[PDB]
């Protein structure tokens, strides 16, 4: 029984690190647009929380 | 959580709007009464300007 | 060297140049990285080193130096 759970965790891991890749790359890219945000044209004019 | 989530958009839009409307004024509002007093001040300023 | 990874990614992640990250500072407030940002940061470090850091250990990395301390 346990061996199947082991394989399940392998599947989970192969999903997980790839989600990590996505997130880290996205944050790396998005840092520049936040830099632009700090051009201070930002306000609720641009940041629209709701 | 679900109740508060449903409530949120209204409240956040309401904030955004009040934030703008208030910074328009030279004041920070905090209460319905506070608003009514601001109304009284506006009425006095109007009946002067006229 | 290997630490250049860390000192890079942190500066990369928090939008601060390599030199900005003094070892004495704290990520939580000194670097302005919030809970979301801190989680993103620790996750980026872990993926970079392809290691594993349980969140409980992650909770101690709040300071700049700790980042390499656990790594090395
Ligand atoms: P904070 O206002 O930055 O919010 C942080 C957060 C609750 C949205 C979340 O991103 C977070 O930092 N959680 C802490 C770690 C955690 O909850 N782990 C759960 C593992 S299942």
């Amino acid at each position: 029984e346990m061996e199947n759970v082991q394989k399940k965790l392998r599947k989970l891991e192969r999903d997980y690190y790839q989600i990590r890749e996505q997130v880290v790359s996205a944050k790396a890219g998005w840092c520049a647009v936040m830099r632009m945000v700090k051009d201070n044209g930002v306000e609720r004019r641009l940041h629209r929380r709701e | 959580i679900q109740s508060l989530t449903a409530r949120a958009p209204v409240w956040l839009a309401a904030q955004d709007t009040l934030n703008q409307l208030c910074e328009q004024s030279g004041e920070t509002l905090a209460s319905s009464n506070d608003v009514t007093e601001y109304m009284q001040q506006l009425l006095e300023r109007e009946r002067e300007a006229t | 060297t290997i630490e250049e990874r860390v000192k890079k990614i942190i500066g990369e992640q928090l939008g601060v140049k390599q030199e900005e990250v003094t070892n004495n500072a704290s990520f939580v407030e000194d670097l302005g990285a919030d809970s979301l940002d801190t989680v993103e940061l620790v996750m980026a470090l872990e993926e970079e080193f392809d290691t594993e850091i349980p969140d409980e250990e992650a909770e101690k990395i709040t300071t700049v130096q700790a980042a390499i301390d656990y790594i090395n």
